[PDB]
């Protein structure tokens, strides 16, 4: 599955991960995820490896071979675990979990445990890393951001609105904007400081974005930090600029008929290199890949027996 | 300071003291609350000699039949260190049983059985007390109610709970000595013998086994190998799959083989438990039926049944593995809370008293239940319902198992995602259709439908000052005359429920859609809404009253099922404190009713909160 | 057993022969006739047995009237059945008595009950007809149901109106709230008329809504009627009587009864009895409140056996509204 | 004698026979009467009625020591208790219900004849 440059995978309840080419619109192999269901998945930078973080364990997945079985299914977190994320070296494994623990485990080692691990008070919500590698944001449920300095263990915590479940976190590669989502359907973006180790890190709030009246799952920055995506649970995915937080992008799954509601969310997203595709994944068993541009379906990719969840994408030239 | 402040407190107590005893008699049956308040300042107060004259005074003046409202809180306050609160409690308790025995001894019985040893010491000399005039009904109710225990959970119970318990610990918590501990009392009952012919029988069944267990972990004991408790265990398995295969089959019990003690007794001068009213003539116990129907349930009950002397039947629930204190104490606080609402016009009008039962317990581990007549739980309800409709009764767990197979693996949001899709591809009317169906006529739907929603609201505010969890459709019901709502187990108050670490509770009330749809069609914005803000309203104004008889828990280890207890139980009145003034949400701010139901009907609607629920709680219900 | 019996089609439809019924007790005599009928052409033996007995004594024909209807309606085809509805429906519609709208009210909600089903009395299984009929009837809660199941089955403003002049009416201000709410959540756009204060008892925001809303239009009736209402409630009877004074002399006939009971309150408010005796005249003879202030106005005058006999005609008339209640 | 309201709640079942006999009799004589009774009671307001009757009981609904009960119809009402079975055994227990409540009746001796 790694010979194509361009790679995306795919992943549900039906207990299955599959993976998809851009240009192919077939899955190319399908492979079994089976006691639990699954909650994100993660492509390592140097394409060579997928961690798949569902219920309890978190499985890794070969990228060169054909066909195989999960190849290292750790173990140990005693309930569900919510995120994935690495170095750039791909050594070290991010993580956070639903027992108030956000963890970091080796990956280029025969370790079976935990490396560090850190507390916070509620469950931990999507977790992402600053692209210099060296601060974690951490998402918990009770709506406070948690700033975690890598080499300083250091612990601030920052609530924009009290007693929130704030769902998932994103920071583009330029260090420059921050964005936050939580289940009240708002975006919040905070400039980031240009520092490198001088401990600052600081984080100066912008003004809010009313993203969505329903709940609000996944935002996520593009590569070239010129557009956010925010999908909620309103089957409505809202494409902001990041120059001024405008939008001429809607996208949305709805048929239009009142008798045919609750089709599903739209749980995740996944910018390109370039920004101008754009792969979601909903849970009316279906992930849909559009174009920013124009807005309009290039491809759905059908084969999911049951509901969609998460989805990973990696490019190169 | 310390000697002005008590010159203050004594000066505006003994005052107090003698007009709250001049009210109580100017009152003669409505003095609920102004009996607790004159106990809560004898429990506080009553040590210091100036108010122990006063309330010496006030109680030789005042009708004794008054106390009857609060002999709990008395018994909870029986082993006080104070000399001469528990001199006045002694002589009080003592006139109770001089002209009212019968409502005083059961509760007597209870704490003579109390492992403190001045509680057991206390509750033992005023029965002699009691004795030294009514031998008869003493020594009557102690037989009665140590033979209802032995009824309540026979040997094959008390043996298979200690076996599963063994289970447990020896391979889940590789806790051989509480394997021990745990057993050590069933060998004790072995050696106190065979009493009845069932006891005598299963000891020809399964004795020999448990004393050839018994002589190997002697062994182990003497010389400290497991080999020896393994051919224990082998043994131990064989009976328990043995009774585990047999407890199925008893549906139903005679009393000849469990207790013939119960058919030997008849046209007996006890009062039937839970009827005593000193007002009316004493309904006695005039026999016992001669067949207690057991249920299937994990605790099994027993479905008791008695003959009075008024010729009318009165059918219990005899639970064995439940506390019914704690149930006790919330009947007494519902009373109370009836009380407050009969005493304002408004809430008199609207009829928002609290469905009831008796509740009498016996240890602190079985008692009865008043059996409440035609009454149907909400799953029972819903289950009929649907039987009749041809619809299927796990209709939308099995449309979340479709979605999610998995349905308790998920991630909060996801758990939603599956929640709502069985939410709304669900009617969720069984209720609404089924209080229409049940009804004679539209006079009667309408008077039923409002009771009902009256009484849920009444329900869900106490239940939520009280903390009361684990609200499963099994545990409410519903009367097939006036269609008011009963909550009928009460094993979790206190947010018990909402801090267990297995499937936690984030909800404070039950008020899941299919209740909200059996409302006005209009929703909850009206009836409900408006009578939770009523009663939090009453409550909050005399929440003085709610405390006074909370003060029960502070006291007693009820909580526990030793200043770790005390703190315990602080904290726990400390969040009821929260509750009722307003600040349960945000210590720093203070709420309005308004603001502090709206917050509450939110948090016992949101998704969020229901979808995490335990399955069996029927939150999608 | 002994199976069933055929029911007797012609006769059953012949017996809800409404077309030359008009007077009081030509309805109570359909009503029996049908009622005896029903067990006449019953399927069921027993019913049938009851037939008999039920002709001596009529209280055992209107016991049995709901269940000897669903033992015919259970045989009859779906052409039957449809003429039997159109026939209930002109029963229904034809005239309003208290007893027969009753019986058919509850044999209505009867086959609700049942496992047949609601009656397909109309599109709406007769649910508008059978709610109006109920608030017309002075059987509000047969009226409530039928509403709440009209805002299930959607809801509009007209039904929230219905909806809380009902709650009212079964004195529940706090359902009328919840109303008043989910009106305000669901139809905050809509300007709330005057009627709504009028049927939530807010008689004071009902006035000002009505004073507001008449400067604009000049001797308007049932702003006029509204605006009555509320003073009547508030207890302005000078202000009500300067109103009854001031349109009295340009109302049409027709709303000059609904005018004169208001303004007879308001004269015996006040004490112009000749005003009394001015609008009670308009109040008809045949209403328990047309007698009963005929009484008043005859006791003001001091005429007691006038007096009592209209009193004894006032006990007469109000007998069938509270047999019915 | 004045003696007006306390009857109701001295006679509870009072309220109910004056009111059903509105229900039974057709002479217009007699139901004056009635109402003329009614009336001179007083309209008695519906909650107390209530708690004439005993549907509402603050004796022992406010009673801190809750009390055991002491137990283990018209057509409609027949109906709910009988919609689970279905209506071919309806018809007689109704038609049974109607033919006892005639002839437990000993007035309508007259009619014990049919009523057999
Ligand atoms: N007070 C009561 N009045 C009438 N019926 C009752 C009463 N208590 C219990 N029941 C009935 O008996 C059933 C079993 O009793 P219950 O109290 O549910 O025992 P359990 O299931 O062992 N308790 P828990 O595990 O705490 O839910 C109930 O579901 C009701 O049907
Ligand atoms: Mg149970
Ligand atoms: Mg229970």
């Amino acid at each position: 599955v790694g010979s194509d440059p361009v790679i995306l995978a795919t992943a549900g309840y039906d207990h299955t991960v599959r993976f998809w080419q851009a240009h192919s619109g077939i899955c190319t192999r399908t492979v079994q995820h089976q006691d639990s269901q699954v909650n994100a998945l993660e492509v390592t930078p140097d394409r060579s490896m997928i961690a798949a973080a569902g219920y309890q364990h978190i499985r890794m997945y070969d990228l060169n071979s054909n066909n195989p079985n999960p190849i290292i299914s750790y173990d140990g977190v005693n309930k569900n675990i919510a995120s994935v994320g690495f170095h750039e070296d791909g050594r070290w494994m991010y993580t956070g979990g639903e027992d108030c623990t956000a963890r970091i485990w080796d990956l280029r080692s025969r370790n079976l445990q935990c490396q560090r691990i850190f507390q916070v008070n509620a469950p931990i919500n999507c977790v992402c890393l600053h692209p210099n590698q060296a601060e974690l944001i951490v998402g918990d449920q009770s709506g406070a951001i948690h700033i975690w300095d890598l080499k300083t263990d250091h612990n601030e915590q920052l609530i924009p609105e009290p007693e929130v479940s704030i769902t998932s976190a994103h920071i583009d590669p330029d260090a420059s904007y921050m964005a936050a989502v939580n289940s009240t359907g708002n975006c919040y973006v905070w400039n980031l400081t240009g520092g490198i180790g001088d401990e600052v890190t600081q984080l100066i709030p912008k003004t809010k974005i009313p993203a969505h009246t329903r709940y609000a799952l996944q935002c996520r920055f593009s590569p070239d930090s010129t557009l956010l995506a925010t999908c909620s649970a309103d089957q409505t995915c809202k494409i902001w600029r990041t120059s001024n937080f405008s939008l001429m992008t809607e996208l949305s799954i709805k048929s239009g008929n009142p008798g045919e509601s609750s089709r599903g969310w739209m749980w995740g997203c996944a910018f390109s290199g370039d920004s101008q595709y754009i792969v979601t994944a909903s849970s009316d068993n279906l992930a849909r890949l559009w174009c920013v541009e124009t807005g309009e379906i290039k491809r759905e990719y059908g084969g999911h027996q049951k509901a969609v969840v998460c989805l990973a994408f990696n490019d190169s030239v | 300071v310390t000697e002005d402040l008590s010159k203050t407190l004594l000066m505006y107590t003994v005052p107090a003291v003698q007009g709250f005893f001049r009210s109580i008699s100017l009152s003669r049956g409505n003095n609920l609350q102004d009996t607790l308040r004159v106990l809560t300042l004898w429990f506080d107060y009553g040590h210091w000699p100036d108010v122990n004259e006063a309330l010496v005074e006030g109680v030789k003046a005042i009708q004794i039949d008054t106390w009857l409202q609060v002999i709990p809180q008395l018994i909870a306050r029986i082993d006080t260190p104070r000399p001469l609160v528990g001199r006045l409690i002694h002589q009080l308790l003592t006139d109770i049983g001089r002209y009212h025995p019968q409502a005083l001894i059961y509760p007597l019985t209870v704490a003579s059985k109390s492992t403190t040893t001045a509680r057991h010491n206390a509750a033992n000399k005023i029965l002699k007390n009691m004795c030294e005039h009514s031998n008869t009904l003493v020594q009557q109710a102690m037989m009665v109610s140590e033979e209802l225990i032995r009824v309540a959970i026979l040997w094959h119970e008390m043996w298979h709970e200690g076996l599963e318990e063994a289970s447990r610990l020896y391979f889940g918590e590789r806790n051989v000595k509480g394997m021990f501990e745990v057993l050590e009392p069933l060998h004790a009952m072995m050696e106190r013998g065979p009493q009845t012919l069932k006891e005598t029988s299963f000891n020809q069944a399964y004795g020999r086994d448990l004393m050839e267990a018994q002589e190997w972990c002697r062994k182990y004991m003497k010389s400290g190998n497991v080999k020896d408790l393994t051919q224990a265990w082998d043994l131990y398995y064989h009976v328990f799959r043995r009774i585990s295969k047999q407890l199925p089959q008893l549906t139903s019990l005679e009393l000849q083989y469990v207790s013939p003690k119960l058919l030997m007794c008849r046209d007996l001068e006890l009062a039937v438990p839970g009827t005593y009213d000193p007002n009316q003539p004493i309904i006695r116990i005039q026999s016992i039926a001669p067949s207690l129907q057991v249920i299937t349930s994990k605790q099994r009950p027993r479905k008791l049944t008695l003959m009075g002397s008024n010729g009318h039947e009165f059918v219990f629930l005899l639970k064995g593995h439940e506390d019914l204190r704690q149930d006790e104490r919330v009947m007494q606080l519902f009373g109370l809370v009836n009380t407050l609402l009969a005493n304002d016009p408004t809430s008199l009008r609207k009829n928002l008293s609290i469905q009831r039962y008796a509740v009498i317990p016996l240890s602190t581990n079985s008692g009865l239940i008043g059996w409440v007549p035609h009454c149907d739980t909400l799953h029972a309800l819903i289950r009929d319902y649907r039987e009749k409709k041809k619809i299927l009764l796990n209709i939308e767990h099995r449309i979340m198992l479709r979605m999610a197979p998995d349905y308790d693996h998920l991630t909060l949001m996801q758990k939603v995602e599956v929640f709502e899709h069985a939410v709304n591809n669900t009617a969720g009317d069984d209720l609404a259709k089924l209080l229409w169906l049940k009804s004679p006529s539209s006079e009667v739907w309408f008077d039923r439908r409002t009771n009902y929603t009256r009484s849920l609201a009444v329900m869900s505010m106490v239940g939520y000052i009280l903390g009361l969890g684990d609200r499963h459709p099994s545990n409410l019901m519903l009367d097939r005359l006036s269609g008011k709502i009963l909550h009928i187990d009460f094993g979790d108050c206190f947010e018990v429920a909402m801090t267990r670490e297995k499937f936690p509770e984030k909800i404070p009330f039950r008020l899941t859609r299919m209740l909200t749809n059996a409302m006005e069609v209009t929703g909850l914005d009206g009836n409900y809404r408006i009578t939770c803000h009523t009663v939090m309203e009453v409550l909050r104004e005399h929440k003085d009253s709610v405390m006074a008889v909370l003060e029960a828990f502070v006291y007693d280890p009820l909580l526990n099922w030793p200043e770790a207890l005390n703190k315990k139980a602080i904290q726990i009145i400390n969040r009821v404190r929260d509750k009722l003034t307003g600040r349960d949400f945000s210590h720093d701010d203070t709420l309005d009713v308004p603001t502090q139901v709206e917050l509450l009907i939110k948090q016992a609607t949101s998704h969020e909160n229901l979808c995490q629920c335990y399955i069996g709680w029927c939150p999608f219900w | 057993p002994m199976k069933k019996l055929h029911v007797s089609t012609i006769n059953l439809q012949k017996a809800w022969g409404a077309a030359r019924r008009v007077s009081k007790d030509d309805w109570l005599e359909w009503l029996r006739r049908l009622s005896l009928e029903l067990l006449k052409d019953s399927s069921s033996p027993s019913l049938r047995s009851c037939w008999a007995l039920a002709q001596a004594y009529n209280p055992m024909a209107r016991d049995l009237f709901n269940a000897a209807f669903v033992s015919c309606w259970s045989e009859l085809n779906e052409d039957q059945q449809d003429e039997l509805i159109r026939s209930i429906e002109l029963a229904l519609t034809s005239q309003d008595i208290a007893e027969v709208t009753q019986t058919l009210l509850n044999l209505a909600e009867f086959m609700e009950h049942s496992d047949k089903g609601p009656l397909p009395l109309r599109d709406d299984n007769g649910i508008v007809l059978l709610g109006e009929r109920a608030a017309k009837c002075r059987a509000y809660a047969k009226a409530l149901h039928y509403k709440e199941l009209e805002f299930q089955k959607g809801p509009t403003p007209a039904i929230l109106e219905s909806l809380i002049s009902i709650n009212n009416k079964l004195q529940q201000p706090e359902a009328a709230a919840g109303v008043l709410e989910y009106a305000m959540k669901h139809f905050g756009e809509l300007e709330i008329q005057a009627t709504w204060y009028e049927k939530l008892h807010e008689w004071e925001d009902a006035l000002v809504a009505y004073d507001k809303k008449m400067d604009t239009n000049k001797d308007d009736p049932e702003l006029m009627l509204g605006r009555m209402r509320c003073l009547e409630a508030l207890g302005e009877w000078g202000q009500l009587h300067q109103q009854c004074c001031e349109k009295w002399t340009l109302v049409n006939d027709e709303t000059q009864a609904k005018m004169a009971r208001m303004a007879a309150a308001a004269a015996w408010g006040l004490g112009q009895w000749d005003s009394m005796e001015e609008y009670t005249c308009m109040i008809p003879r045949d209403t328990h409140d047309g007698a009963f202030y005929r009484a008043v106005l005859a006791l003001h005058q001091d005429l007691f056996s006038l007096a009592q006999q209209c009193i004894d005609k006032a006990r007469d008339l109000l007998d069938a509204e509270l047999t019915a209640m | 004698t004045g003696y007006v309201v306390e009857p109701y709640r001295k006679y509870p079942t009072l309220l109910e026979v004056l009111l059903n006999f509105l229900k039974t009799e057709q002479n217009q004589g007699t139901r004056r009467e009635a109402i003329r009774v009614l009336g001179l009671l007083g309209a008695l307001d519906p909650y107390k009625h209530k708690v004439n009757i005993g549907m509402i009981d603050q004796s022992r609904d406010a009673s801190a020591v809750s009390l055991s009960e002491s137990k283990s119809y018209s057509t409609s009402e027949m109906l709910v208790n009988m919609g689970n079975l279905p209506l071919d055994e309806f018809y007689p227990a109704v038609s049974m219900v109607a033919l006892m409540r005639i002839f437990r009746d000993q007035s309508l001796s007259h009619h014990h004849t049919m009523v057999v």
